[PDB]
């Protein structure tokens, strides 16, 4: 039962999450160094494996922690929520930065996540649904999209502007909850462990694990919903202001099965967008 | 010239007395009984020992001594001073104004080696604990719960970091 | 005169038990004999009650009024002391729990008037008074919806008795 | 005309906490992108400003000690050049303020 | 009633005014950047062109030379109006000026605004800038951009 599914793996997931911070007893010290352009020279001495680039934040103001999106330590880009693991040199990225290219990547990847939380939870339990991939489209393509394979009994089936609308409302509550969105990264053995019941899940982590020298993946969680990530993810929900889920297009590819591609469009708080150009942009997305 | 002013000292009957004053006098932080600290510790020990710990509770035991203490070194209107080396083993537990747990687990015992210098004054003077050298090589101390920010230059408009 | 609000920073609790919730920080601070007026003191106080500190600062480094340039001074004071003495782990994790301003001693001068009389002018001086509590502000209380409010007219019509009789 | 009346302290209290007499928050603060200190939308940063103040001040005491007394503004184009720096063969005919100390970064 | 009415009322009355306009102008002629209350710097922006303008007209033009002579009240700045700011905007039509509010004054609290030349060798002002064309929305602008040029 899906539910049943969700339970076990939101179970793993916290078993994964008591076993990491185990394997740190104690509070051992490191030192991270702001190498950002505001505030210079600041050292926080963090608890390694704990501490936060939100707690970075936290130290040194509040405009931090309601600005920044991602963290760069040692040149790397780091969500907001995930503990660091050694001295390091951390640079806060928000949305209004000079290149907000990464932090742009991330805000579409968390926008398909919630994208692909709503899909799975808003069919009715008699239809089957699998969620696919996330393709990293640009963002200049207009819309996130997120790839599901619904059941062979909807083959035939379209969203009505209605069944968007209640897509959109499903997004928005989520929007509301303000989850955030937690990450680990966790061996692909407790990835496919998690996710022994999808196939699509278990072959996009093999290729995570081919593509990172170790066995290692990216796996988060807004609330109940375990996924894997194509790469580091917004704070919480709540950075969302609109958020739209535009259309559904199904692939010509259809013989082996039918990938339909939901399409949305997103902005945080931070970069709102007026009614008529938001309007124009939906249009866009719609495509 | 301790002999010569008291007449009645033991270098090696000393090490015990000084231990069962070490563990009083840190008895006496524990319960804030600064009176007992005045005979236990001089002055230039009291408030090293009370200045950072006011406003604070302190629970701190002897749990046992893992090397019999010895005395080490002795130098002398005139004082006498006793170096005397101590590997024990202790517990901590300090907690905040509002009762948070800030340094040290209440029950983990943590091993401590220190070399307390304790003073004597030569009518109705006694030996009092004056300091405790820190060995340059010291093992690091155990680390602090709470996260810490240091600052860094807080440039004025004209200046620029460097 | 009285000065129980410094002496609040001195009360030490008892440590609290592991299964316990933990106890959010509060810093008291004042400062007194502002060359201020009371009844001007106040409208900064409640404008900054249940704000966030950099929120609070925020507010002040933009008002026109002289008393936020003093209230600015003392709210980084508290900050700063609550970091150092009273183990607050992050700056921006603190609140402004209360403050108000209160009357100061005052100094009584005379201002001369048109036909050798004249009135007594008072030399106003103000206290102000913050406690900084630690932890995210906390929500303003929301309004109260449509659904509430029937259901306590509801409950006063249910709380009717017969009254005046057996 | 004279109060009839002392006016009670609950409706001197409903008069002067009405939500008009009280301080309006303001929405229009934001944190300056170059300094981080925090400054109004419409506003240039303080911080920022203080920085070009007082670089354009050093550079007026320079300006002046050039000038050497009143009326004596040049009739020719001025361009500021810090240590380490030449003139340009399109500053060539431009009174040269000299600064000791090495170009600001956000001075281009 | 002031419908219309496109003159602010400062200092002691009309002549009071201009000389107190005057007085900014030759300020800003002679150092390029002033700072000064809003409403005065707004006023005086307006004169501060015409006087760009009127530099442009030349030397030679008497009525130029006439204006500049009442309005610049140190002589040794007309030179400067006709041989440095008139010809460094040739190329210009108008706007000469930048007028961007400052912190308010810090004795009176009134609102301050910095009126400069533009093109003068002083240091630049924190301008405000517009957001990068590679934030978020941005970027999807620039996608409706590309949409719409290759549909046409
Ligand atoms: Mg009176
Ligand atoms: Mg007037
Ligand atoms: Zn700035």
């Amino acid at each position: 039962s899906p539910t049943e599914l969700t339970e076990m793996r939101n179970d793993l997931f916290n078993k994964e999450k008591a076993r990491q911070l185990s394997l740190t007893p104690r509070t051992e010290k490191i030192e991270v160094k702001h190498v950002g352009k505001t505030d210079p020279g600041t050292v926080f001495v963090m608890n390694k494996n704990i501490s936060t680039p939100y707690s970075c934040a936290m130290h040194l103001s509040e405009w931090y922690c309601r600005k920044s999106i991602l963290a760069l330590v040692d040149g790397q880009p780091w969500d907001m929520y995930k503990p660091l693991t050694k001295s390091c040199e951390i640079k806060f990225l928000t949305f209004k930065d000079c290149d907000p290219g990464e932090v742009n990547k991330a805000y579409w990847r968390s926008c398909a996540m919630m994208m692909g939380c709503v899909i799975e939870r808003a069919f009715k339990d008699e239809y089957m649904v699998n969620l696919v991939r996330a393709p990293e489209v640009p963002v200049i393509s207009g819309a996130f999209c997120y790839d599901v394979v619904l059941d062979s009994k909807l083959d035939e089936w379209m969203p009505t502007k209605e069944n968007l609308r209640s897509f959109t409302k499903d997004a928005h509550a989520l929007i509301y909850k303000d989850l955030p969105f937690e990450t680990l990264e966790v061996e692909a053995k407790v990835a496919l462990e998690i996710f022994q019941h999808s196939k699509y899940k278990v072959d996009f982590i093999e290729e995570k694990a081919s593509q990172n020298p170790e066995r290692i993946v990216k796996l988060h969680r807004i609330g109940d919903f375990i996924d894997v990530s194509e790469g580091p993810l917004i704070p919480r929900t709540s950075i969302c202001f609109q958020y739209e889920v535009s259309a559904v297009h199904n692939l010509q590819p259809t013989q082996p099965s039918l990938i339909r591609r939901f399409q949305g469009v997103s902005l945080p708080v931070h970069l709102r967008a007026h009614f008529t150009i938001w309007d124009k942009l939906l249009e866009r997305s719609r495509k | 010239r301790i002999k010569d002013y008291d007449a009645n000292f033991k270098i090696k009957d000393f090490p015990e007395k000084a231990k069962d004053i070490f563990i009083e006098a840190h008895l006496c932080l524990n319960n804030s009984d600064h009176d007992r600290l005045h005979t236990l510790v001089t002055e230039h020990c009291f408030p090293d020992m009370t200045w950072d710990i006011k406003y604070k509770t302190v629970r701190w035991s002897f749990v046992e001594s893992l090397e019999p203490s010895h005395v080490v070194q002795v130098r002398c209107n005139v004082y006498g001073q006793i170096t005397v080396r101590m590997h024990t083993r202790q517990t901590l537990a300090i907690y905040d104004r509002f009762g948070r747990l800030m340094y040290g687990q209440e029950d983990v015992p943590k091993d401590v080696l220190e070399y307390v210098v304790f003073e004597k004054q030569l009518p109705y003077g006694s030996w009092r604990m004056h300091t405790k050298i820190v060995p340059p090589w010291a093992p690091p101390k155990q680390p602090i719960l709470k996260t810490v920010m240091i600052p860094g230059p807080q440039l004025k408009p004209e200046e620029e970091y460097e | 005169i009285s000065r129980k609000w410094e002496k609040k920073n001195k009360i030490v609790y008892p440590p609290q038990l592991p299964g316990e919730p933990r106890r959010p920080a509060e810093i008291y601070h004042c400062r007194r004999q502002i060359k201020y007026s009371k009844d001007k003191m106040w409208y900064l106080a409640k404008l900054i009650r249940g704000m966030s500190i950099d929120q609070a600062l925020a507010q002040l480094e933009f008002n026109d009024k002289k008393g936020a340039k003093i209230i600015k001074e003392v709210l980084l004071e508290a900050q700063d002391m609550a970091v150092r003495d009273h183990n607050v782990e992050f700056r921006s994790n603190l609140y402004i729990a209360e403050s108000t301003s209160g009357r100061g001693q005052c100094l009584k001068r005379i201002r001369y008037h048109g036909r050798g009389r004249f009135g007594i002018m008072e030399k106003v001086y103000c206290h102000y008074f913050v406690k900084l509590v630690e932890g995210p502000p906390p929500p303003p209380e929301p309004p109260k919806t449509a659904v509430a409010h029937a259901k306590e007219y509801i409950q006063q019509l249910r709380s009717r008795t017969i009254v005046h009789t057996l | 005309a004279a109060p009839k009346n002392r006016r009670t302290i609950e409706v001197n209290r409903c008069r002067r906490r009405n939500p008009q007499k009280l301080i309006k928050v303001k929405n229009n603060i934001d944190v300056c992108p170059e300094c981080g200190h925090l400054k109004q939308k419409h506003v240039l940063c303080a911080y920022c400003y203080e920085k070009v103040c007082k670089e354009t001040a050093e550079i007026r005491r320079q300006i002046g000690k050039q000038e050497g007394g009143p009326f004596k503004a040049p009739t020719i184009e001025t361009v500021v050049l810090y240590t380490g720096e030449t003139p340009s063969e399109q500053d060539q005919g431009k009174r040269i303020i000299e600064r000791d100390r090495k170009r600001p970064s956000w001075f281009t | 009633i002031s419908h219309g009415r496109v003159f602010r009322r400062m200092g002691l009355g009309p002549e009071s005014r201009i000389h107190l306009l005057r007085n900014l102008l030759t300020g800003l002629v002679r150092h390029e950047r002033i700072e000064a209350p809003w409403a005065r710097v707004d006023e005086m922006r307006g004169y501060a062109e015409k006087l760009i303008d009127y530099g442009k007209l030349g030397d030679t033009n008497e009525r130029a030379m006439r204006m500049a002579d009442f309005w610049l009240t140190e002589k040794d700045l007309i030179p400067k109006l006709f041989q440095v700011l008139a010809p460094r905007y040739k190329d210009q039509t108008g706007g000469y000026t930048r007028m961007l509010q400052i912190p308010n004054r810090s004795l009176d609290r009134a609102k301050m605004a910095v009126i400069e030349y533009k093109g003068n060798c002083l240091p630049p002002l924190p301008l405000p800038r517009r957001d990068s064309h590679l934030t978020l929305l941005n970027q999807l602008l620039q996608g409706l951009r590309q949409d719409l040029r290759q549909s046409q």
